[PDB]
RNA sequence: AUUGGGCGUAAAGCAAGCGCAGGCGGAUUGAAAAGUCUGGUGUUAAAGGCAGCUGCUUAACAGUUGUAUGCAUUGGAAAC
RNA sequence: CAGCUAGUUGGUGGGGUAACGGCCUACCAAGGCAAUGACGUGUAGCUAUGCUGAGAAGUAGAAUAGCCACAAUGGGACUG
């Protein structure tokens, strides 16, 4: 849980005679050994904003399986017009990536992979698309006992 | 240049003793604040990625006294060969003779080390040296020429020297010997070297 | 598209050109001909100088030269730092590099070359601008 | 037997029941008719010993003019099908042929892939046993 | 015995120059870099002895030879039947 | 004639040789057919290892040794393998 | 954008039709075997690249050995 | 850049050439190449390789090496 942020954007929105300027965070927080959670939220001033940001993530988090430190197969990550790619990495070579991708992963309490985006690059899909990719990873042993072959085979 | 200005200094800004535990043991009343005219509160605004990444690179070579591009040959050297990232750069960094020498604790200092190290004061395995960059490999034996030792300077360091396990030395016949691997936890921890060995995707 | 049209028509490539293409092409005499061999920068001799005004987020008054290359080409340029020294039909030396304020106007004088004199007092970085180490 | 209801097939076998199985899988169907074909036989059979799908039955009329083939798919009780994504790298006008020295794993062997080499289907691993490569009909995980 | 083949199937378009026959050869090459396969005419000489003349249809082999004239470069080898 | 001579490959100051089989009409450091051995003349005391077996190949179908091939075919023994094999 | 892009409103489906050439094309049985797959042989200069090693006080560097690739030809296979 | 080519296409006799050959020669016929791009335009020594890229490969042909062409420019031939 080292509840890491990634991009803070002074969004703002128009009223007659002034502008509502309530910048809002994005932050990434992970156990480090699979629990995931992101947090969006939109308040006056930082602090707060970051409170609200990081209730939000923790409040959802969700797990995720370790496979010699790293993914096992190939996955790309479709969510919104932006692609992100996942490669199992060979165990050496460390973590290589961005920045929110290199969040959401080392936050996972990952090791080696390798990325590359596709598309796009605002943050928000960034993380929707990396969340995507890796949840709808299947675990071997998930596939096995749906089949027949579930001896190693 | 090959050499530094000053050395407190460096310890100053980069959080990291130069020395043992001394750098800012209150010499001087020594402080810890960044140099310069505005260590008044630069504390902790802009740490990026970027920024400590850089802080750890000049950690791991202003204690060890390299320049970049030298340190780049050694990163794609270490590189070259197969093992583990982190330790293998750490052991090729402790490979250095100056830094051997160091650890004899025949010199007070690595500057002064650097020095009669450079002047032939030191000869290795038989053989004498004037190249800080030499590789020593495990089993490589050195001495200290069985010559000058007439030196103030380097008395009261070669008695009084901490003998790690990793590389052993004879105080009176000033031998010593690059025995065993230094470990991670062996010495000083201050620095986080995989910040820095991913720092690099130069290759 | 589909393999079978492709075969038929190959992909093409943009083919972007050069930021400053003056600087590049040569010509000799003897049989003159130009053979573009991309010159990093070429000396030339001005022809006009005076000022012209930037564009509509500034609000100054730019200096600028306009210098016949050693080839037949006709190129208007920005001269650096305070003050100058174009002497009217002065030989000059380029260097590429934009200039927003100026439309048109696409290049430097390199400051310290044959006759464009330095210009003098600068102790910042003292490369461009061509002024040489102080006495200390 | 009388299924009564006409059916007839789109194209090359291999699209043909590709498209088929995947609107089968996300419709949650449980069956869909197609014409037969001896290749379209070879990859049902190879794909059951995988146990990827139920019954397939091959049907003809009361003479041997038209031959058809049905299938059910694995599924669980909880209803989720036991196939995730199918893709084909072969394709008409756009074959692929595969020396078995470059021969691709499917999502690190999670998958199935099928190579008809020389004898007809086989699996990848039982190819890279072989040590024949040849072409690839589609990708399955 | 050394001496190479090229074993090339061919079709004879018209020999109406006087005893000599023009072949045509159909090569199925992949394409280097798309990866499909194409099949592309290249017409090949070879001049008629007499012992069968060849009308339009028939296709043969044609075997190596010396340099018998300026493009009259190959000799035939084996006659297929007509179709 | 085909002449065994030596080929210079090396940096300054240490010439570093790969005895070659080539031709009379051919520049020096040039291509050849077949590669005979090397040799490193800085270094003494048998640092001159030769193939011995297309060397003698090209000494019975047509080879021309030079006085610095004369003295590695001498300690070598290439002599009283040739001579004597040549009757 | 072959791996690796799109064509409703953001650039992009011709105004539509008849259509030669070309591209692709139902099912079954046999043969041949061009492609396709694999076996042998020949060949694909050195240096250079990779890896090891040797020698330079060590890299810079010099040298050694091994290392791919493609093609021709030859034995088979016969799903497509 | 839509036609291009008349020793151009093919045969006969002779000469010639280290040798094959419209290469030339005397005779006969009009053929041949071409949308799978002929002919033309401009460009350029080719290859190994260098730089980059994970890769499909993009890119220059540095030192150097194999092959090719040249020797103020254009022709000729002896000798070897």
């Amino acid at each position: 849980f080292e509840e890491r942020i990634v991009k803070l954007k002074r969004i703002s929105k128009t009223t007659k005679g002034g502008r509502n300027m309530r910048f809002s965070v994005l932050v990434v927080v992970g156990n480090r050994k699979g629990k995931i959670g992101y947090g969006i939220a939109k308040a006056l001033e930082v602090p707060n904003a970051i409170k609200k940001a990081i209730k939000a993530a923790h409040n959802s988090l969700h797990t995720i399986e370790i496979h010699k430190g790293s993914i096992y197969h190939e996955v790309i990550g479709r969510s919104g017009a932006s692609r992100v790619l996942l490669k199992p990495a060979p165990q050496g070579t460390g973590i290589i990536a961005g920045g929110a991708i290199r969040a959401i992963i080392e936050l996972a309490g990952y090791s080696d992979i390798y990325t590359k985006n596709l598309g796009r690059n605002t943050p928000i899909n960034m993380i929707h698309a990396t969340m995507d990719g890796i949840l709808k990873q299947l675990s071997p042993r998930r596939v096995a006992i749906l089949r027949n072959k579930n001896l190693n085979e | 240049m090959k050499y530094t200005g000053s050395i407190f200094k460096r310890s100053r800004r980069l959080g990291f003793s130069l020395l043992e535990n001394n750098k800012e043991f209150s010499k001087g009343k020594k402080r810890k604040t960044i140099p310069g005219q505005h260590g008044n509160r630069f504390r902790s605004s802009t740490m990026s990625g970027y920024a400590q990444q850089l802080q750890e690179k000049q950690r791991m070579q202003y204690m060890y006294g390299i320049t970049d591009k030298q340190f780049r040959r050694l990163f794609r050297l270490v590189l070259k060969q197969r093992g583990n990232l982190a330790v293998n750069l750490f052991r090729v960094l402790e490979s250095r003779l100056d830094n051997i020498v160091y650890r004899m604790g025949f010199a007070p200092t690595r500057r002064s080390a650097r020095q009669l190290v450079n002047h032939g004061h030191v000869l290795l395995n038989d053989r004498t040296v004037d190249t800080p960059s030499i590789i020593l490999n495990p089993g490589d034996k050195v001495r200290l020429k069985a010559k000058t030792i007439k030196i103030p300077i380097v008395k009261a360091a070669s008695e009084s020297g901490v003998v790690s396990p990793f590389v052993e030395t004879n105080n009176k016949t000033f031998e010593g010997t690059y025995v065993r691997f230094p470990e991670r936890s062996e010495l000083p921890a201050g620095i986080n070297e995989s910040y820095v060995v991913e720092w690099y995707k130069r290759l | 598209a589909t393999i079978a049209q492709l075969i038929r028509k190959p992909r093409k490539k943009k083919k972007v050109k050069s930021k400053s293409p003056a600087l590049h092409y040569n010509l000799n005499l003897l049989n003159k001909k130009v053979t573009n061999v991309y010159s990093p920068l070429k000396r030339g001799v001005c022809t006009r100088v005076g000022t012209m005004t930037p564009k509509k987020p500034n609000s100054a008054l730019r200096k600028y030269a306009k210098v016949r290359l050693t080839n037949g080409f006709e190129v208007l340029t920005y001269i650096p730092g305070e003050g100058h020294n174009l002497q009217e039909h002065s030989v000059t030396l380029l260097r590429g590099g934009r200039v927003k304020d100026l439309p048109g106007v696409r290049y430097h004088i390199v400051r310290g070359t044959l006759d464009t004199v330095g210009v003098e007092k600068r102790r910042q970085q003292r490369s461009a601008y061509g002024a040489k180490k102080p006495k200390a | 037997i009388t299924t009564t209801k006409p059916i007839k097939a789109h194209f090359d076998p291999v699209a043909d029941l590709l498209t088929k199985i995947n609107n089968a899988r996300k419709a949650k169907l449980m069956t869909v008719t197609t014409i037969a074909s001896k290749l379209k036989i070879a990859i049902l059979e190879i794909l059951v010993k995988e146990g990827y799908l139920a019954n397939f039955q091959v049907l003809e009329n009361k003479s041997k003019t038209k031959r058809i083939v049905t299938f059910n798919l694995k599924y669980t009780q909880r209803r989720i099908p036991s196939i995730n994504g199918v893709k084909q790298i072969s394709k008409p006008g756009l074959r692929i042929y595969r020396p078995f020295e470059k021969l691709p794993l499917v999502l690190n062997g999670l998958g199935i892939a099928i190579i008809s080499t020389s004898d007809g289907v086989m699996t990848d691993k039982v190819a890279r046993l072989k040590k024949i490569g040849g072409e690839i009909l589609a990708y399955v995980w | 015995k050394r001496n190479q083949r090229k074993v090339l199937i061919g079709i004879v378009k018209s020999t109406k120059n006087a005893k000599t026959a023009t072949v045509q050869v159909e090569s199925r090459f992949k394409h280097p870099l798309y990866h499909k396969s194409v099949v592309r005419h290249k017409k090949y000489q070879a001049h008629n002895e007499g012992e069968v003349l060849a009308k339009d249809g028939d296709k043969v082999q044609i075997v190596e030879t010396r340099p018998l004239s300026a493009t009259k470069r190959f000799r035939i080898a084996k006659i297929i039947e007509r179709a | 004639m085909v002449k065994i001579r030596l080929m210079r490959m090396g940096r300054v100051h240490y010439p570093t040789y790969r005895i070659v089989a080539v031709d009379s009409r051919v520049k020096r450091d040039g291509k050849y057919i077949a590669l005979i051995g090397h040799l490193n003349p800085a270094l003494k005391e048998n640092k001159c290892k030769i193939d011995e077996a297309v060397a003698l190949e090209w000494l019975n179908k047509g080879a021309k040794p030079t006085d610095t091939v004369r003295s590695l075919f001498s300690q070598t023994g290439l002599w009283k393998k040739f001579v004597e094999s040549k009757k």
